[PDB]
């Protein structure tokens, strides 16, 4: 995939949600079917014990 | 949805210590003398009649 940058015919693209989608996300004006998405975090912990 | 399993308890809180110890009973039930020798002595004074 690496090679195929270099020959152009994939490029990197970063594009905006269309408005009208924007506004009807899980809900509003009585669409389904379209959620919004969601981020979250988890914590997880290490332990050390002492030797002598 | 992050949830409570996601996070992780760090030390439990030490709530109550619980020892046990018996309701000791020997400053009532005894006479207790501290004695000065490592030889204690009782003396027991009686009365007689002439039939001792």
């Amino acid at each position: 995939i690496k090679k195929q940058m270099e020959a152009g015919a994939l490029v990197e693209i970063a594009e905006g949600m269309a408005t009208s989608i924007a506004e009807l996300q899980e809900g509003f004006n009585g669409s389904t079917d379209n959620p919004w998405n969601e981020m979250g975090f988890r914590i997880d912990k290490q332990v050390i014990e002492a030797k002598s | 949805s992050t949830t409570t399993n996601s996070n992780s308890i760090g030390r439990p809180n030490l709530v109550a210590l619980t020892r046990a110890t018996t309701k000791l009973i020997y400053s009532d039930i005894v006479a207790t003398q501290r004695t000065n020798q490592p030889v204690a002595a009782f003396y027991g004074i009686k009365y007689l009649n002439p039939d001792n």
